[PDB]
């Protein structure tokens, strides 16, 4: 908790940007495809 | 320690491995010398 | 009439914010976006007041979560009372409304231009 | 063609047709074989692939960039 | 086709020319194909005729080959250019079927810019047209036909 | 105005269409002004003593 | 409150914001060379 | 038999797409065909929808 809990939050958001444009190129739902894999993450998955 | 030869024609297929060493350079073939020999040894001259 | 200064956005902010995560669906990021584009409001008057927007908008938002009494916000000119009732300061419904409707009808124009000629003079 | 590709492997004239096609003098159908049309198998070979490899330097490209002379 | 040019930009500054994106270069791209296929469009098979070139110096060339008459294009553009050195590839190598090679290419182009237009990816259609000239290759192999019961060198002069 | 085209234009870029984008800010515009309603009060109750007070109350403010 | 520190200078934060649009201006012109999907840059 | 107002209504809520109004149209639907039904049926006119 702190002034750094925003900064790390975005490093966080920014870092997912490398399968958010594999959705874009693929023509998939980006963002239906990052949700899933929150879904899956979740479930002790580490690699989808 | 690893070399690409660039060449213009042929096909993407025809790319293939060789066992030994080929060189880029080419034959003289002024005096009309042989341009196929069999169980040759190959000597560097390094000087004129 | 309403009380602004940054009650009535953060007020407006979070009532939209408790609906997002209620109905999900696939616009809930539209629904944290105009969140977000809430706050920017009282983190302007936070700004030029100089007071720091990270305290001002985490005690906006902690506070106001808490108590249901909706007229607290940014208080700019330095008192110990963040409370506005005590400030005399008032402002109207009909005023704080358009705000939001001239800014939401504008920018569904503004998002729809795809082809974009300008002729040179 | 079609008519060829589809019949039973037994059937002459059928498949005969896979022989013959487009005449360009007289204007009517005749067998290659008389009339002499005739091309060799390696012109058709690497034809296609050089033509592939053409489409798909063009075909990939997205955006263009152009750098003026100096 | 393309009109309205696109707008200098200025977020986006980079030396030398202008940048452009979207389905304008793809369109440009084909329409810089037509305008060398024409060209040889016309000067194929036996019914086809040919057209003359000056050298502005009062020599000219009428030339048949599409290696010939690309040579003396000089294509500023950078899409036709892969096509002009086809042809010098193709003549070199094989040395027939140098029109129907750039004929071929310029329908390829024309039909794969109409189908990234129906929203299916490049990759998927480069995919199609493998598996396709795999089994093409394949079907040529079968419709071979060897030369036998001919009397003397008529295989040799009827090909030419 | 400008902080609605700022936080829509982080989603377009993570991929949602511009008219759906909109269509979100007008479900939620109903529901903040109509929530704002609620949480309203109305001074009309009070005589005209009380209510001349609440001119300068608003007049100071823009002021 | 009036006792806070204005600091004088709004042009630091200003070129921050123009070196930030023009690095991401370049950075979304290679955005769509990512992965398979990725498409070829002729210059 | 169904009912002759509902079916301006049904019509003109296709017309409201591809616009700034698809998702206030459900009032002012009601405006456009409370207005054309004013109108005489023998004599409509576009120059009185100024
Ligand atoms: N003394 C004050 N105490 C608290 N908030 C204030 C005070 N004065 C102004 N504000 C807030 O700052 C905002 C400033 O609005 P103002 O700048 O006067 O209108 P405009 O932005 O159209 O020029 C008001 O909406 C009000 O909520
Ligand atoms: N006498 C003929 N009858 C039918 N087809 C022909 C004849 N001569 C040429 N063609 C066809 O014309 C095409 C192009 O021939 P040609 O112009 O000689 O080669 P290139 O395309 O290299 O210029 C060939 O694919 C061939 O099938
Ligand atoms: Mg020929
Ligand atoms: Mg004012």
């Amino acid at each position: 908790e702190g002034v750094q809990a925003f900064i790390w939050q975005e490093f966080a958001s920014a870092l997912e940007v490398i399968p958010t444009t594999l959705a874009e190129n693929a023509g998939l739902n980006s963002i239906k495809v990052v949700t899933e894999l929150r879904s899956k993450h979740e479930n002790g998955e580490l690699n989808d | 320690d690893i070399r690409l030869v660039k060449k213009v024609g042929g096909t993407i297929d025809d790319t293939e491995m060789i066992d030994g060493v080929v060189l880029t350079q080419t034959a003289i073939k002024s005096a009309g010398g042989p341009t196929r020999k069999e169980k040759a040894k190959i000597g560097l001259i390094q000087f004129q | 009439v309403v009380y602004g200064g940054g009650a009535a956005e953060v007020t407006m902010s979070l009532a939209v914010s408790e609906e997002a995560d209620k109905q999900r669906g696939i616009d809930q990021y539209a629904f944290r976006g105009f969140a977000q584009a809430l706050d920017t409001i009282p983190m302007t008057l936070a700004e030029n007041s100089g007071l720091d927007p990270i305290g001002t908008l985490s005690t906006l938002k902690s506070k106001q979560l808490k108590e249901k009494i909706s007229n607290i916000g940014v208080d700019c000119l330095g008192y110990g009372s963040n409370d506005m009732k005590e400030l005399f300061v008032v402002d109207p419904f009909i005023g704080k409304k358009q705000q939001i409707l001239l800014a939401t009808q504008l920018c569904r124009m503004i998002l729809k231009i795809d082809n974009v000629i300008i002729s040179g003079k | 063609h079609a008519a060829s590709q589809m019949a039973k492997p037994e059937d002459v004239k059928r498949r005969s047709y896979r022989n013959y096609g487009l005449d360009l003098i007289r204007g009517k159908i005749v067998d290659e074989i008389h009339a002499g049309v005739l091309e060799p198998t390696i012109s058709k070979v690497k034809s296609l692939k050089s033509a592939l490899e053409a489409c798909v330097a063009i075909l990939r490209i997205d955006t263009m960039i152009t750098v003026d002379p100096e | 086709m393309s009109q309205l040019f696109n707008n200098s930009r200025s977020d986006t500054l980079f030396l030398g020319g202008e940048k452009i994106s979207g389905d304008d270069i793809r369109n440009q791209n084909v329409l810089a194909t037509m305008a060398v296929a024409n060209v040889v469009k016309s000067s194929l098979g036996p019914v086809g005729l040919d057209k003359m070139l000056v050298d502005d110096i009062g020599d000219f060339t009428v030339t048949n080959d599409g290696a010939t008459i690309l040579s003396l294009l000089d294509v500023q553009h950078p899409a036709g250019k892969i096509l002009v050195e086809l042809a010098q590839q193709q003549d070199r190598e094989i040395g027939d079927g140098t029109t129907s090679v750039v004929i071929i290419a310029s329908e390829l182009l024309k039909r794969a810019n109409e189908l990234v237009k129906n929203k299916i990816h490049p990759t998927t259609i480069i995919t199609g047209f493998r598996v396709a000239l795999r089994e093409a290759i394949r079907f040529i192999n079968e419709v071979l036909s060897t030369s036998v019961d001919t009397l003397g060198k008529e295989t040799l002069i009827n090909i030419a | 105005a400008s902080a609605l085209l700022d936080q829509a234009l982080e989603l377009i870029q993570k991929g949602i269409h511009p008219i759906k984008i909109a269509n979100g800010f007008d479900e939620a515009a109903k529901l903040a002004i109509s929530k704002l309603e609620e949480t309203c009060d109305d001074i009309s109750a009070s005589n005209d003593e009380l209510f001349r007070d609440f001119l300068l109350r608003a007049a100071k403010t823009s002021l | 409150p009036s006792n806070a520190t204005f600091k004088n200078k709004e042009k630091p934060q200003e070129v921050r914001k123009a070196n930030i649009i023009a690095a991401r201006s370049v950075a979304d012109a290679i955005r769509t060379s990512l992965g398979p999907k990725g498409m070829d840059k002729m210059i | 038999k169904s009912s002759g107002r509902e079916l301006l209504e049904r019509c003109a809520r296709t017309a409201m797409s591809s616009k700034l109004i698809h998702n206030n149209a459900d009032f002012f639907v009601k405006m456009c065909v409370d207005a054309v039904l004013s109108l005489d049926r023998n004599d409509l006119d576009d120059k009185l929808i100024g």
